[PDB]
């Protein structure tokens, strides 16, 4: 309750597939569909993708500049204190990675 | 000296198992301890 | 799809293997302080949020104290699972352990 | 010589850091801070230091 | 050198007979891990249903790569591995921090899975010179777009007019493009060469 | 929209998918019907036209 | 970043029909400034010690 | 903390490690390579910080 | 739904109205599993530490 609860809990999406925390973020959809959930890591350019069967419309998403992406959808969220993710942040800044195993898989 | 214990921590590319008090605080885990040594399941009816 | 399967049985059997069956326990019969005040808790979470109530309320608008009417009258419809060091578990309900 | 007039870099930082210095102190210096809070009921503060 | 490619559906849809089309229904069984509210503690199999399965009924889903049509067979997994598949009390994890039990199940789903490449027979219902809009099993949305009808169909003031001269109606068969699933309902992508 | 109330947290198919007959379609079609008797009333709705489209009809 | 960028783009503009001898020592100087001086300004990003 | 917003999926542990220049480079969302922060008008700088 | 209500600027006829409203059923099934909350004053039924 005093140190996380009544602080800095947040919930969090995470890449079940990377571990990230930093990695995702909300896709952007064409009016009249929703928006999803998706992993910038683990999600590839869609030309790269094309370029190596069919490919599920489910598959794509795309962001607010207009890049289009493959893959990426396996994401959760989890409850973390925020400070986590300036942590985990700071950390990247300095090459280090953080992996977060989440379950169910 | 959080930078030099990160470091190590890196190169020996560790799993932190999140079994301390100061790991599941890290990481916003109920306390291995006491009310959180244990879990609690719920006794269901009706369930075929 | 045929791996997760594959996955699913390892976890269900791991899991077998970490249940000490209830003829094997080994662990205080008596319900420990912690036990009895997350029971207490919980219960009274579950109550806040309309599960079927066990017991006549009598006036009670508290729901921690509804918790600890149905505990007196070993209503409480909870299983504690302890963990042993090595994660292997016993699972106790709480009407069976003796409560003080 | 050619390669003698190769540009020497860290001289040259010295000059693009104090322009870029000033520059980014003067864009500042006239900016505007928007509150915003959260569903809780929060202000959220923009200061880079806890000093408690 | 490289397999994402490990999400390409390996269960093809047959072509059929007496007739032409693809059967594209199909019985997949899941695993699913979901929450139960507390108001259901007296009725688990209930809550399962009216708060996770219900809503997946005439859905797509993007897991088991079509739509959902409806459940058979639900059944919770205990949580206490040494009881019997057998009885009617099991046990649910309850959450640490909240009332709200999650527990695993398994459940039988039938799916409607039109891949690419499959041949469906749809309703004609519209007709613009710049598609011909129709429903598949009298339920589903379908279109084929202008240049996806050979080259020698006319068009008139509208309706659709053939290769031969003749006016289409009804039932037409084409083969699937591609199958838009993101919208609000699905819709198929079809062409007729 | 989807929360942990109305969605699932993870779904895994446990097997391929097995095609299934049309007299198949329509005994579990039927079935199914029959068991659920606002988004659910017009869903049955839904199915309600394609079984009788799987019986040849309108 | 950018000044860098701008060595290198003169250092491909170097034919070596002319590039001496004595051009490799300055050359090589010039390199040296280069990456002592960015990875000074990364160290002082990372650990100002 | 909601009691009414539960949570499914679990942190169990964590692992340690090191971010390669392929994994950065795909998930970034933007090269940064002005040095300028705002212009004129207090917006931010295209490519910059 | 998860939203906040303020009973700051209010009146006694407009909280008399949301106190009428704290039990209504669900009109969307997808909250329907859930319960208003009221941030209720502390008092002496409570503990603190
Ligand atoms: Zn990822």
């Amino acid at each position: 309750d005093r140190l996380l609860n009544s602080s800095d809990y947040t919930q969090a999406s995470v890449c079940r597939e990377c571990g990230s925390i930093l990695t995702t973020q909300q896709s952007v959809p064409r009016i009249g569909s929703i928006s999803t959930v998706c992993c910038r890591r683990c999600s590839m350019r869609f030309e790269d993708a094309k370029k190596l069967i069919f490919i599920d419309d489910s598959q794509i998403w795309e962001d607010g500049q207009g890049n289009k992406f493959v893959g990426g959808n396996e994401t959760t969220t989890v409850a973390i204190p925020f400070v986590l993710k300036y942590l985990d942040s700071e950390l990247s800044a300095m090459g280090i990675r953080l992996r977060y195993n989440v379950e169910p898989k | 000296t959080t930078c030099q214990f990160l470091t190590k921590a890196v190169l020996d590319n560790e799993r932190e198992q999140l079994d301390s008090p100061s790991a599941r605080i890290v990481v916003g885990k109920l306390n291995n301890v006491g009310t959180g040594s244990f879990d609690v399941l719920a006794k269901v009816p009706n369930a075929a | 799809p045929e791996d997760f399967q594959q996955h699913e049985q390892i976890r269900r059997k791991t899991l077998k293997e970490k249940a000490i069956p209830k003829d094997q326990r080994a662990t205080t019969p008596y319900m420990t302080k912690y036990e009895r005040a997350r029971i207490l808790g919980t219960r009274a979470l579950q109550i806040s949020m309309n599960a079927p109530v066990f017991v006549d309320l009598e006036g009670e608008t508290d729901p921690l104290r509804i918790a600890m009417k149905e505990l007196a009258e070993k209503k409480i419809p909870l299983v504690i699972r302890r963990y042993l060091p090595d994660g292997s578990f016993e699972d106790w309900s709480v009407e069976e352990l003796i409560v003080d | 010589s050619q390669a003698e007039s190769l540009p020497i870099v860290s001289n040259k930082k010295i000059v693009f850091d104090d322009e870029v210095s000033i520059e980014n102190k003067e864009s500042h210096k006239e900016l505007d801070l928007p509150e915003v809070k959260e569903d809780n009921g929060s202000e959220i503060v923009y200061e880079e230091n806890t000093s408690e | 050198a490289r397999f994402i490619k490990k999400h390409k559906k390996q269960v093809t849809n047959p072509i059929d007979e007496k007739n032409g089309t693809s059967n594209c229904i199909v019985r997949v069984p899941i695993a699913l891990y979901v929450s139960l509210a507390p108001m259901y503690l007296e009725n688990p199999l209930q809550g399962v249903m009216k708060q996770h399965l219900n809503p997946l009924v005439m859905k797509y889903n993007n897991k088991v790569g079509g739509v959902v049509l409806g459940y058979e067979g639900l059944k919770i997994l205990d949580a206490d591995p040494l009881s019997k598949e057998d009885t009617s009390e099991k046990l649910i994890k309850i959450t640490p921090d909240t009332p709200f039990g999650f527990t695993w199940c398994h459940v039988n789903l039938y799916v409607w899975q039109p891949q690419v490449g499959d041949v469906l027979e749809g309703y004609i219902f519209i007709q613009s010179a710049s598609h011909i809009g129709l429903l598949i099993h009298d339920a589903f949305n379908a279109s084929i777009k202008k240049n996806n009808i050979p080259v020698d169909w006319t068009f008139v003031h509208g309706h659709w007019v053939d290769s031969n001269g003749e006016p289409i109606d009804g039932k037409l068969r084409f083969t699937v493009r591609n199958v838009h699933t993101t919208g609000r309902v699905v819709s198929v992508d079809g062409t007729l060469i | 929209t989807a929360t942990t109330l109305n969605t699932p947290v993870v779904i895994h198919a446990t097997q391929l998918p097995q095609h299934v007959s049309t007299d198949e379609v329509l005994q579990f079609l039927e079935s199914f019907i029959d068991e659920k008797e606002t988004n659910l009333s017009s869903s049955i709705s839904q199915l309600k036209r394609i079984q009788r489209d799987f019986k040849g009809l309108p | 970043s950018l000044l860098i960028r701008d060595l290198n783009d003169d250092l491909s503009k170097l034919q070596k029909d002319k590039v001496s001898l004595e051009d490799r020592r300055v050359i090589f100087s010039r390199l040296m400034n280069a990456f002592v001086t960015i990875q000074n300004d990364v160290n002082a990003f990372i650990d100002s010690t | 903390m909601d009691i009414s917003k539960p949570v499914g999926s679990e942190i169990t542990s964590v692992d340690f490690g090191i971010l390669t220049a392929k994994e950065i480079r795909n998930l970034s969302a933007k090269q940064i390579t002005n040095p300028t922060v705002l212009d004129n008008l207090g917006h931010p700088v295209s490519g910059g910080l | 739904d998860g939203s906040l209500v303020s009973l700051i600027g209010m009146s006694v006829e407009q909280r008399k109205a949301l106190a009428n409203q704290l039990l209504t059923p669900s009109s969307n099934v997808s909250t329907h599993t859930l319960n208003k909350k009221v941030y209720r004053h502390i008092k002496n039924r409570d503990v603190v530490l």
